[PDB]
């Protein structure tokens, strides 16, 4: 099969003019579990060859969509023209509580709309002016970031300045993010300039505060954006163990849980790839250790459970295997019912950053094998933890285009595949069972015990459907 | 907890004890949130005619506007042509926007390219980007045509599509002869259907420039028949039905009804159907052209009218009695056909249909939105069904169009309380809806945010929100409808008159309160 | 019928004062001529109408709220001879985007039709440094197709001229604009005319004129006037009229091969 | 009191303090009503188990049946016949009531004559009327032909309708070759589908009975369609849209799809289109008969296939993917014509539809009503959506219907929850709904009252309306719709998914309770 695989690769790569096809033989690769250095075997975070239909998005999603965009009590304003904000509004199901247009704003679509005299003189005065507004009309906002797109960083536009000036006069924490579309090569460079601004704009307020009561129980959820409820769903875990929860990032985030942040005892980082850089710069200041953890299906859940326990005293050791006991009959059950369904099936995957390796343990969980993955944008340190995840002569493809993807599946026919809402009707056309692993289908939790009961469902209820079989006429 | 028999997901999973008193945790300790006290006067204060006239004091902010930008409308046209790719020439963010939004209304793949130029693009220029881009596309994904458009940052820093691509063809990345029509597609300009507009004139003028000398007005004896930024499948094919059925010759310049609605059978179709490019050399051969939604096909008009020559009919969208009426007596003048007992017989019974179902129609009061032909067009037959439009915003709309729409709503006893907001966008329409309270909305599905604010003010000043328009994500293949012609008119007449009927029973489904009015015969 | 010219050369270098002296003698020998101002500073026209021109077309966009408000009546003005003038505008130094304004413009001129009256030339003034897309609108297909390029003898003006004939050459393969030739306006340098020639042929041009250095160009420029206008009868007056005979008699036009350096 | 400018109509007017205040005074002073404490103590009691055992225990007592009696099926046959006046031979308080009963779920005119028997005629008979009665028909509304059926009354006392009627023709009150076919139509046995297969096989073997000697089967080359009892005008279309895209030779038996929608245009044409009598004559001639609704056209099958010598295949009704492909194969292998590509593609959009939709519209529960064969069409689709049916109710079924439901729920997991009712009706139902909840209700208008009470019970005990069926009383409009064939399975489809997403919505629109789940994209 190793030599099958390789040969999948090469005629695939077939199709290409020369230059893109060099390039994008770096990025497909048959797996070694033994490897640990992914440099020998792949290359990732890569400019994108042009006009071969990427899945990836840009570095303003990355940042307003993913990072800022669910903090919930400040005003992120998509900083440019109408697009961009307007494809991107309540499009990602970052669930949080709150009283929409008052003191909560998620699912609300502001923009400074640029025609074209904002562009040719500049919309420093627009910006200012749009501040103003926006304190009158939402008074109870707790916080403004300032989304720039493609255009703002061309022009050169001083919306630093804006944000010093504007936040002094109103004494309100301004955020200005250059998060230009054009920067980097994918949503990854956004993570990172949406990190370095939390860091430099928001996470010191309070330093010199020491009014905040601590324990040796606190922690942070770092990473988790609350997809359907997920981060809620872990959160309950984490609190019935006995672990004192002061942040969430930044699902149902609040800029307060975030300024709070330097005062936990332990940073837990469930997405590596988007927040690992406030998480090294947290150690590095305030001495906050962080771990990564996976609270997809039981398995990684009872592990991961286990390991953060151990990072505290017995107490809270005797409390671990508490929860674990108890939620034991109902993942035992679930199997019991929907594995014999789902036994023996085989799936491909294709999500952007943590997601493709996250979630095999889940998979397997319920009997079913990952014989391809591949992500639109990680880098070579979440390909190092991916290998040994994944099987032996399994294919993995990174920043993969319509194209590739397309034939692979083709020729190594998966029983499903989980990818994104671009890739969706592509392969139920195919008559191939398809989930949303970004949007969970508008379903979910699937993070900790209460989700994988809803992760069994909804593979089963997919994979298992009587359309299936209709796909093709009886008379042909 | 999880019952294995009954799974629940988020809804109601997160109304169980343990999830709520989790919540209330969350927010006491760390959440520094306003008092529940606070919230609600806040709330209550922004229902207030008070703060509708800050909101309308707005200059600089804009709050969940009504439109999307200009390469959304190009790709949208250039999806309507046989093997066509669309391509736009700039940053892959917007490719993946503009996929994404179409998937979510079409249920439907979308096929779109970029030629990701980065930051060194950015300052260098995207002629590279343009060369590799368009030799590669053609090469993996096999079109027929390629048609170009850009995102704003391609804009800003001026590239040249139309030397780019001819640089690309003349040092070898595509043969000369491959069709590569373009059309400069500037974001921070107009709205999606001005994109639309400006990529249908750069693929006809691509197609008829050079070669008008050999045309001759009326040779082909067909009537062209432009749509322009249309999402409803149905649309398509009444207008197709209607003169089919005439016996007219016609020729529908940009047509993705087939390619947007590929079958499930065991194989994935990019391409499908749609505008040949033979169509459009012929097309100044035509009787006439025919423009569908008019107000945003003005560059193309320009373009027909003084290109081709062609007497381009001074016609409304065919929406409603009165002017789909006049697309028909018109189509019928150009063409020698007149119109068939079949299509007599449909107007008939849209007229039945309104007679039958007037009384409850009367008087019912309406705020809506769109873009500027289905506003327009809309409020003409709210009128003629004896409706009261209250509201009417156009995000994209202009002067000229809102003096044509003030007249049409001055020209009737029901249009007296009527006015007509162009620059405006929903969070202005929400304060509207609070402060002359209509009994719905019609729009997209942005609207069931207002509906919900509407809600939490109390069930007596809920607005219930009718989903016409684009576009429509939390409904499922409402993109089959029809709005054009009678067709779009029976159904649009049925969906208004069964939602004041679904609300009424709503109002009088009260045991022993209201249920008296809880009548079997409506 | 109708003759698009665009002017480039390095800042500095004399191309609006030029430009609009050659079009005063063009206007004085009966032809007809727009002169379309591409520069955010807007000075371009500011010699053929004598003290103002007010309105650029970006300002009264931005005043009026859009371009697509705008009517042609607003921002084309005759001045000396029944030269239409309009000006692109553009931003203050330092902030929001002159390139962009002079695509706006351009684009602006073409969709209401200003190139159909009964014109005979339409001038493109350009700024110095080219440093944008934007600044190359008057040279894309359908805009100007000659170019002249004014320099004079010293190393950093001849320089310049090969810089902006490489910047044309993606403009002249892919359409039909074509380098029409070197305008050299003296420095007062040795041998100065004979240099120009030599760096004209290497490039596949020819230098059309030599402009001597006098100052009535500058004391006419203080008067808000040409020197056509100024002084009728003057040296200089007598100069712009036999570079404006040469252009409308100019028949070469190429592509120009750049140099290297050495 | 009332405000000019805003006029209350009985809703919500009675809700003014000073009407409340007076229905208080009304109900303490004069009602003698049951203390409020009774009322809801014995209304809890009808929502629980016990009470539905008892409910099941009925014997003699019938309580919202859901069926109707034999005329109204007679009446609906004949109306389908080209310048026909149904006649219903008895007592005129029937067609009083069969006119408005169609007159409100058609909103059309609805023509039907009686001849009046009074108490005389009761006990003298109703030989006169008939004489005068045809001759005053045929003479004031000039029908083609005259279709005459029976009431109850002349079913008892004998009436013989053929002696009758010869006699009216031998003595000379209409013409003795004037066509007066007739059938007895008893209402106490079976309901108003019997009526139907009744009425069409009395006409039937009154156009071909003598003349079997001329007859050859399969000369014309030509598919005869019988519909049964249908009353979505949608239904009649598609088969006729579906055949002629097949290119096969057909003829429609009964069509009143042109009599049941005339266009308002000045003029009342009391008849329109519909089956010529020379169709009829002619129907033995055509190479076999297909049976749209063979589950009520069992006496109509006997007659073919013992007299015309028709080889009936054996077909479902053709609703939902399975049947309608199993229908469009059998119309294939008997005409010889090919199932054509713009079918073929049709089917592959319902499919694509489903794949679409499906993670929505999985295990949902339904309880569900109607007549027999559009019962099963309807439970056999949501086996196929991977929906599961629960409470099956058919009040007019027997007990071979009923096994063969019961299989169609076994071939599928999805019917291991589901139990079919035959003779119960919509107080049963009732009680099954509280006892046994589904998600909603799939039925006509009488359903509205359940819902009611389901939610007088709790908002979280509410079991929807989903309005498919006959009849449809307080919605306008919704007999244009489709339920056969593929067209019919899309529109049924996107009810059901969007029924689904409208009920979610409404359960998720409470601000800062559970609008945490009230998504934008569904
Ligand atoms: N032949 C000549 N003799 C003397 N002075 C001259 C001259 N031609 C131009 N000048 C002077 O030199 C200065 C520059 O002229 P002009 O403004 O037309 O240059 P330019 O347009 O190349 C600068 P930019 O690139 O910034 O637009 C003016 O003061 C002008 O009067
Ligand atoms: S943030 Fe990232 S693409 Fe870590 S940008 Fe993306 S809600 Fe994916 S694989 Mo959409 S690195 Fe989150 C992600 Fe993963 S938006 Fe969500 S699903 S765990
Ligand atoms: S990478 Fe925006 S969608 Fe585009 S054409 Fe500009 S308005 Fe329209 Fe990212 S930041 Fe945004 S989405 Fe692109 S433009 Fe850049
Ligand atoms: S005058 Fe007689 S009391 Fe009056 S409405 Fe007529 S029957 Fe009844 Fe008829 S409608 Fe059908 S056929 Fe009998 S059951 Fe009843
Ligand atoms: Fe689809
Ligand atoms: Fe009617
Ligand atoms: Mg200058």
């Amino acid at each position: 099969s190793r030599e099958e695989v390789e040969s999948l690769i090469q005629e695939v790569l077939e199709v290409y003019p020369e230059k893109a096809r060099k390039d994008r033989n770096k990025h497909l690769a048959v797996n070694d579990p033994a490897v640990t250095q992914s440099k020998k075997c792949i290359i990732s975070n890569k400019k994108s060859q042009p006009g071969l239909m990427t899945i990836r998005g840009c570095a303003y999603a990355g940042s307003k969509g993913v990072v800022w965009g669910p903090i919930k009590d400040m005003i992120h304003i998509s900083h440019g023209p109408v697009g961009c904000g307007q494809y991107s509004r309540a499009g990602r199901r970052n669930y949080y509580i709150g009283t929409t247009g008052v003191n909560a704003f998620v699912t609300m679509n502001f923009t400074s709309d640029f025609q074209e005299k904002d562009i040719v003189f500049g919309g420093d005065k627009k910006l200012a002016k749009l501040i103003d507004e926006v304190e009158t009309l939402f008074p109870l906002n707790k916080g403004i970031s300032v989304q720039s797109e493609c255009p703002i960083g061309l022009i050169g536009d001083d919306i630093e300045s804006v944000s010093k000036v504007k936040g002094a006069e109103l004494s309100k924490t301004i955020v200005p993010v250059r998060c230009e579309g054009f920067r980097g090569v994918s949503q990854s460079l956004g993570h990172h300039i949406a990190n370095d601004a939390v860091r430099d704009w928001v996470l010191g307020k309070r330093d010199e505060d020491t009014t905040f009561a601590s324990t040796p129980y606190d922690v942070a959820i770092i990473g988790d954006y609350n997809i359907g409820g997920d981060a809620w769903s872990s959160r309950i875990l984490l609190e019935e163990m006995g672990l004192r929860c002061v942040a969430q990032w930044s699902g149902d985030g609040s800029i307060s849980e975030i300024e709070l942040t330097p005062k936990v005892k332990l940073n837990l980082v469930h997405c590596y790839r988007s927040m690992n850089y406030i998480s090294r710069h947290m150690e590095e200041k305030y001495g906050i250790p962080w771990m990564e953890y996976n609270f997809f299906g039981p398995t990684k859940t009872i592990e991961s459970l286990r390991a953060i326990a151990a990072k505290f005293d017995e107490s809270i050791q005797k409390k671990c295997e508490e929860v674990i006991a108890k939620y034991k009959p109902e993942w035992e059950a679930v199997v019991a019912k929907y594995r014999p369904r789902l036994e023996g099936k085989r799936v491909m995957l294709y999500i952007g950053g943590l997601r493709p390796r996250h979630v095999i343990g889940a998979y397997e969980d319920l009997g079913m094998e990952v014989v391809g993955t591949g992500y639109e944008f990680a880098h070579n340190d979440d390909y190092d933890r991916t290998m040994k995840e994944m099987g032996d002569s399994t294919l993995l493809y990174d920043d993969v285009t319509g194209y590739e993807f397309e034939e692979f599946v083709k020729r190594i026919k998966p029983d499903l595949i989980g990818s994104g809402i671009k890739e969706k009707f592509i392969f139920q056309k195919m008559g191939i069972p398809f989930r949303q692993m970004h949007s969970w289908d508008y379903s979910g939790p699937y993070h900790g015990f209460d989700g994988f009961a809803i992760f069994a469902r909804d593979m089963d209820m997919t994979l298992n459907n009587p359309c299936w079989k209709k796909l093709q006429a009886p008379w042909e | 907890s999880q019952q294995v028999d009954k799974i629940k997901a988020s809804y109601p999973l997160f109304l169980d004890q343990d999830y709520k008193d989790m919540l209330a945790k969350k927010r006491d300790g760390f959440e520094e949130k306003y008092p529940q006290d606070k919230i609600d006067e806040v709330f209550q204060w922004t229902t207030t005619k008070e703060y509708q006239e800050l909101n309308f004091q707005r200059e600089a902010l804009t709050v969940n506007p009504a439109k999307a930008c200009q390469p959304l409308g190009a790709v949208l046209c250039a999806l309507g042509f046989e093997k066509t790719m669309p391509y736009v020439h700039g940053s892959q963010g917007c490719v993946a926007y503009f996929r994404s939004y179409f998937n979510r209304h079409f249920r439907e793949p979308v096929s779109c390219v970029s030629d990701s130029m980065t930051e060194d693009a950015a300052v260098f220029g995207g002629q590279q980007n343009m060369k590799d881009g368009l030799q590669n596309c053609k090469a993996t994904y096999k079109p027929d045509m390629i048609a170009v458009s850009t995102t704003c940052m391609a804009e800003v820093i001026g590239d040249d599509l139309n030397a780019f691509i001819n640089n690309s063809k003349k040092e070898g990345f595509i043969p000369d002869e491959f069709p590569v029509p373009f059309a400069h597609t500037p974001s921070f300009v107009g709205s999606h259907v001005t994109g639309w507009d400006n990529m249908f004139e750069g693929i006809a003028r691509y197609f008829t420039l050079k070669s008008m000398d050999d045309k001759v007005v009326g040779s082909n004896k067909k009537i062209n028949i432009v749509p322009g930024f249309e999402t409803y499948l149905g649309n398509f094919r009444v207008i197709k039905r209607m003169l089919s059925e005439m016996g007219v010759g016609y020729s529908l310049l940009s047509d993705p009804e087939e390619v947007l609605d590929t079958p499930a059978d065991g194989q994935f179709r990019m391409y499908a159907g749609g505008t040949t490019q033979e169509e459009m050399k012929d097309a100044p051969n035509a009787l006439n052209t025919v423009l569908l939604q008019p107000w945003h096909l003005e560059k193309t008009k320009k373009f027909v009218e003084g290109t081709w020559k062609h007497e381009v009919p001074k016609l409304n969208i065919p929406m409603g009695l009165d002017w789909t009426d006049e697309f028909l007596m018109k189509v019928s003048e150009i063409s020698g056909q007149p119109i068939p007992a079949s299509l007599t017989k449909e107007r008939g019974r849209l007229v039945d249909m309104m007679t039958d179902s007037h009384t409850w129609l009367h008087g019912k009061r309406f705020a809506l939105w769109g873009d500027p032909d289905f506003v327009m067009g809309l409020v003409k037959f709210l009128l003629e069904l004896g409706c009261e439009p209250v509201h009417i915003l156009c995000h994209n709309g202009n002067k000229r169009w809102k003096k044509a729409v003030d007249a049409i709503l001055a020209a009737s006893p029901y249009g007296k309380n009527a006015t007509v907001y162009i620059g405006k966008d929903l969070w202005h329409l929400r304060s509207l809806v609070f402060t002359d309270k209509p009994d719905f909305m019609i729009g997209n599905s942005y609207g069931k945010f207002i509906q919900r604010d509407t809600l939490h003010k109390g069930k007596e000043f809920e607005v219930p929100l009718i989903r016409i328009g684009f576009p429509i994500f939390d409904r499922h293949h409402l993109h089959r409808s029809t709005t054009l012609g009678y067709e779009g008119a029976m159904q649009i007449l049925t969906t208004l008159v069964n939602s004041i009927l679904e609300r009424l029973d709503e109002e009088t489904r009260g045991m022993q309160a209201t249920d008296y009015n809880h009548d079997l015969v409506r | 019928a109708m003759r698009q010219c665009a002017i480039y050369g390095k800042g500095g270098i004399g191309k609006s004062t030029t430009t609009q002296n050659l079009v005063a003698a063009l206007a004085e020998m009966g032809k007809k001529v727009m002169i379309v101002g591409c520069d955010p500073k807007a000075d371009s026209t500011r010699l053929i109408l004598h003290s103002k021109a007010q309105n650029t077309i970006m300002e009264m966009a931005a005043e009026a709220g859009t371009v697509e408000d705008l009517e042609l009546e607003d921002v084309l003005k005759a001045g000396y001879g029944g030269v239409k003038c309009v000006e692109s505008g553009g931003p203050e130094p330092g902030v929001g985007c002159a390139g962009r304004g002079v695509i706006t413009a351009i684009n602006f001129l073409e969709e209401e039709g200003a190139y159909e009256d009964d014109l005979d030339f339409v001038f493109y003034d350009v700024l110095g440094d080219v440093v944008c897309g934007g600044f190359a609108m008057p040279i894309r297909e359908n805009k100007a197709q000659e170019i002249y390029i004014v320099c004079s003898g010293e190393m950093m003006a001849m320089y310049a001229a090969n810089n902006i004939s490489k910047g044309i050459v993606k403009y002249a393969n892919s359409g039909s604009v074509r380098l029409g030739g070197l305008i050299c306006n003296s420095r007062n340098t040795d041998r100065e005319d004979e240099l120009i020639i030599a760096l004209a042929n290497k490039l596949g041009t020819q230098m059309i004129h030599f402009v001597p250095r006098d100052n009535v160009v500058q004391r006419a420029e203080i008067r808000r006037m040409t020197v056509i206008e100024y002084d009728p009868k003057a040296k200089q007056a007598d100069e712009y009229r036999a570079l404006a005979r040469k252009v409308v008699d100019n028949k070469l036009l190429v592509i120009p091969n750049p140099i290297t350096m050495d």
